[PDB]
């Protein structure tokens, strides 16, 4: 037995027959009715465990869902050679000023 | 279930015409109807078993035939513009065991007198005002469809490539423009209404969508304008905001600072090289 | 509203190191003289 | 409840279900069978895993099940669904660890200078 | 339809680009300039090109069990590095400038003498 | 079988009933059609009494020679046409013409307004919108022969739960304005004719703002950058320093 | 065998078939009849003077005189987006700012150079 | 807060301050 996630415009609802019980995770919003979950907006990240109930003759059952989204919005893309570029740089910048101390230090 | 096939057909005076209707669910006997505005459903013939039909209630202009037991086609012989009708295949098991006819999806007909009359459709898409976005903080969009000849269109509405069917509104009869004269054209609208965070991204892209049936390619066409055929017309637009801040120019932030920080470091580069060169020379010359 | 990685937090933090240091050699220079 | 674990590297996703430690584990993806047939090199199956290379986004995104062998899928009540966007590559970072390697940057090399001038003072 | 049945799938949510073969089989093989370039069994139908923002370009093939298809080229132009030029632009560019000369020029004249 | 749409407010009890007199029939149905779709059995039933199916039921009176149908709880999803069939034993059903239902919503906070939508650049036409009513407002057509208005619709919007009225007026002519166009209708007054004075909320437009990868990637060079300026920038003021002390 | 060009200067996208030697030459833009009689068609060329995104974007193709379009040699599929003042930055125009601004300011530091040497 | 051009055009203030005024400390020594 399915809970029914859908995907509005660009948000994510939890629809169910009944009154949805929170186990862990995003909280959200209850919208004008009861039996509707709003979970805020794709891009950043719910993920949680909710809990339904049964009627429709699925009666006189239960059912569990876990969400998990990833939409990867604070990544970078690296190859494994420009880190190399970037340290090497780095490092003969700072022996560059070392280089640039006892130059003046005697002067 | 019943399927029947085509959906939609133009014809002129003077020509044949086959449409078919197919079952696989074991049933037989099968009939044909006929539906009009102010008339309810009128029948026209029907088969009581393998081999064997009847005549029923109008069946002047009609000619059928029963072979197999999951095909029973239909022929127009000479069509005439009181032909123009919408037409519905009905089956049933075995003879009132249990009176339950199912009917299929119909197939619309209209009878022209001439092939000169016949037109695309022509779409336009308008923007929502700021006003009820300051006022409601909901957004809507119109699309018109005017100018087109006959009545066969389908419409749609299609947001990053998917469609939609939530927040729209549809006519469900298309209009005339004079609704005095015989041969005139026609014209339909829908909306679509959205929240007013999700129209303010410049990111997004809305479109709406017709799809058209008219003529092929079996039909003569001695005309100047081009041969009216079946076809998709459609319109588009991306989400804008009137004032502040978007992502779109932070782009041209980022990519000003990373040419002037460029640049200053190779005017830096430039006197790194002569300090150390004058350097180097008079250490060479203290000796 | 997601920044990701475009957060003012970065840049002003690399100017208030710089006006730290701004700070501090204005007060050795009035120190000396 | 134990919840599923989900491990993304690159383009690898690597499910692990919970629940069952020492039975056999069959899984299904929309209601059809996944893993566990040689078919589709790409994907794998352990004793409590699933490896998926190449990872979709648009198409095989949506629910995933596990349940054990000798009975049926209908049965099941506890579900996972799930949305990835991945491409190689490209790793996860925070904005308080930009912060601290700037910051360890300035401090090493303010070190390096202190300690070079007070020796070249001691020549 | 005339041997033309590689057509493109365009403005999904991420700035993907994507290609569908038109034939009834499975195993469908992947061309691009002639050489092979990959391998695409059932349950995935759609060949990935990346992002839109690296515009991609090239003349793409399919093949199911009779012969190969027409190419289709492909041409992608949008921009992502441009720069409008305004009055603040070049303004802020050349003010750069000349302070930076200014403080260089200074510089000097203490080290020459 | 009576026609005529009749206009029923949501949440009620809705009465249709046909009369076959006279003949002695036996088996009964009756069946739905919404628009440019075709016909789908409901209920189905031969003897005297009721045969619910959920919340439809139906009742035969074979003395009284009249049939009928109840719907309670009504939905604004049961605008459509119902058709009453009868047939003896044999085949042949007889059908009735049918009668058309509409069922209009509960619209608890209205706020009636008309709205000046902007230009499309491809035609020359311009249209005006007047938007949520109270369900009450019945809306007239147009009287010259170069404006068309269209009837009044309802859209559900389930993102947000709820609904609302709407009506379309568009022209070619000059001299139309929005606030003349649904002049031929009665109004509700106080209704909302907007000002051309701008109005644009800064802090709305905040609430979307995104981010794609090349502009983190492109930020952190930036940030590079800065950290290479101020390295090589200390080594040219301490080598500037010992040319000119000695 | 030979692919089509495509050259774009401002909001004006100029493309070309050298795919026929000499024939008459007709083009089609998403199965709709193009050129002839804003848009212009030259002896091989055919320019779009103000070019927008969204209406202009698919499916072009050549085809000679006398023809049908379903059997030409292939289709162009462009997606374009144009800009008025606006330069694209590559890895070697910025390089060409660098090398000419070093080239500029290494002139100045000389002339200061010698004329403050020449002062004291 | 949003717009970075503050950011930048504060960072252009502060690093000539900084040399210059660096600069002038070293040489009173
Ligand atoms: C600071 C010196 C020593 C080296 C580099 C020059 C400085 C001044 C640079 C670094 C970043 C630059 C800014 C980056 C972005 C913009 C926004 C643009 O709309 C106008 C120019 C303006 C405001 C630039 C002005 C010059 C600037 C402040």
């Amino acid at each position: 037995f399915k809970i029914p996630i859908e995907e509005l415009e660009d948000r994510v609802f939890v629809n169910c027959n009944t009154s949805i019980t929170w186990v862990e995770g995003t909280v959200g919003t209850l919208l004008s009715d009861i039996t509707r979950l709003d979970l805020g907006k794709r891009i950043l990240d719910p993920r949680g465990i909710y809990r339904c109930n049964g009627t429709d003759i699925y009666k006189d059952k239960e059912s569990t869902v876990q969400v998990h989204y990833r939409m990867c919005q604070s990544c970078v893309e690296l190859d494994p050679a420009t880190v190399a570029g970037i340290i090497v740089t780095d490092v003969i910048a700072t022996l560059l000023l070392a280089l640039g101390v006892f130059c003046f230090a005697g002067h | 279930g019943v399927t029947q096939t085509p959906k939609f057909q133009v014809l002129k005076t003077g020509q044949s015409m086959t449409l078919q209707c197919a079952q696989d669910m074991n049933h037989e006997y099968m009939s044909w109807y006929r539906q009009d505005p102010g008339m309810g459903l009128r029948l026209i013939h029907y088969s009581v078993g393998a081999g064997i039909t009847d005549q029923g209630e109008v069946p002047n202009g009609y000619n059928v035939s029963r072979s197999t037991t999951e095909d029973f086609p239909l022929r127009l012989l000479s069509a005439a513009p009181s032909q123009t009708s919408v037409y519905f295949c009905a089956s049933r098991r075995r003879q009132g065991a249990s009176g339950e006819q199912y009917f299929g999806p119909g197939t619309r007909l209209t009878v022209t007198e001439d092939l000169k009359n016949v037109f695309p459709p022509e779409v336009a898409v308008f923007e929502p005002s700021e006003a009820e976005i300051s006022h409601t903080q909901k957004a809507t969009l119109v699309c018109l469809a005017t100018g087109f000849y006959p009545d066969h269109v389908e419409l749609s509405w299609w947001v990053n490539g998917k469609e939609v069917h939530s927040g729209v509104s549809t006519d469900p009869q298309p209009l005339k423009e004079q609704p005095a004269l015989n041969d005139s054209r026609y014209c339909l609208s829908s909306r679509l209404r959205v929240s007013a965070t999700f129209w303010q991204n410049p990111r997004n892209h809305f479109r709406c969508q017709v799809q058209f049936y008219g003529l092929s390619e079996n039909d003569e066409w001695t005309q100047d304008r081009a041969k009216p055929v079946t076809q998709i017309v459609s319109a588009e637009a991306w989400g804008r905001a009137d004032c502040g801040f978007t992502s779109e120019s932070y782009q041209q932030g980022v990519l000003s600072a990373t040419i002037a920080y460029e640049i200053a470091l190779g005017k830096a580069t430039l006197y790194a090289v002569l300090v150390s060169a004058l350097v180097l020379m008079a250490m060479v010359k203290r000796k | 509203q997601s920044f990701g990685l475009l957060d003012p937090k970065l840049c002003y933090l690399l100017d208030g190191i710089l006006f730290i240091y701004g700070v501090i050699l204005t007060a050795l220079f009035l120190r000396v003289k | 409840q134990t919840p599923y674990k989900v491990s993304i590297s690159g383009t690898t996703v690597i499910l692990t279900c919970p629940q069952y430690p020492g039975s056999e584990i069959l899984w299904q993806h929309n209601d059809k069978n996944i893993g566990g047939d040689e078919d589709d090199k790409n994907i794998g199956s352990d004793e409590d895993h699933l490896s998926l290379k190449e990872f979709s986004e648009l198409e095989q995104s949506g629910y995933y099940v596990c349940y054990p062998r000798g009975s049926k899928p209908e049965d099941a009540n506890f579900y996972l669904y799930l949305r990835a966007r991945v491409c190689e590559n490209c790793m996860e970072m925070d904005v308080m660890s930009v912060a601290t390697i700037v910051i360890v940057d300035i401090c090493i090399t303010g070190g390096l200078l202190l300690l070079v001038y007070y020796w070249s003072k001691n020549r | 339809k005339g041997n033309h049945l590689v057509k493109v799938y365009d403005y999904q949510e991420d700035g993907s680009v994507l290609l569908t073969c038109d034939a009834e089989a499975k195993n469908i093989t992947w061309f691009k300039d002639g050489k092979m370039i990959g391998f695409l069994t059932e349950d995935k139908k759609k060949w990935n090109l990346g992002s839109n923002a690296k515009d991609p370009r090239g003349m793409y093939q399919c093949k199911g069990s009779q012969n190969k298809s027409k190419p289709l080229q492909v041409y992608y132009r949008m921009c992502q590095n441009c720069i409008e030029l305004n009055a603040a632009t070049i303004s802020g560019f050349l003010f750069a400038e000349i302070v930076s000369i200014f403080v260089l020029a200074v510089g000097v004249y203490f080290i020459a003498g | 079988q009576d026609p005529g749409p009749l206009s029923v407010p949501e949440g009620a009890i809705v009465s249709l009933n046909c009369t076959y007199s006279n003949s002695a029939f036996q088996y009964f149905m009756w069946y739905r059609q919404y628009s440019r779709k075709g016909p789908e059995l409901l209920m189905y039933t031969y003897s005297s009494g009721n045969k619910e199916d959920g919340r439809f039921t139906a009742q035969v009176d074979k003395s009284s020679k009249y049939i009928s149908l109840f719907i309670r709880d009504s939905q604004p999803s049961d605008s459509a046409t119902y058709l009453c069939a009868m047939s003896k034993g044999y085949s042949t059903l007889t059908f009735g013409k049918g009668t058309m239902l509409l069922v209009s919503p509960d619209i608890q906070n209205p706020d009636p307004a008309v709205y000046q939508l902007r230009d499309s650049k491809s035609s020359d036409k311009s249209v005006c919108l007047f938007t949520d009513f109270d369900s009450q407002t019945n809306v007239s057509q147009s009287k010259d022969s170069d404006v068309y208005i269209t009837d009044k619709t309802v859209l559900d919007m389930r993102s947000m739960d709820f609904k609302s009225n709407s009506a379309v007026a568009w022209s070619n002519k000059s001299d139309f304005a929005c606030a003349n166009a649904f002049n031929n209708s009665i109004i509700p007054e106080d209704t909302f004719f907007p000002s051309p004075e701008s109005s644009c909320d800064v802090k709305l437009v905040e609430k979307s703002f995104e981010t794609d990868t090349n502009l983190n990637f492109q930020n952190l060079s930036v940030i590079g950058f800065r950290i290479l300026l101020l390295k090589v920038a200390g080594f040219n003021l301490l080598m500037t320093l010992r040319l000119w002390s000695s």
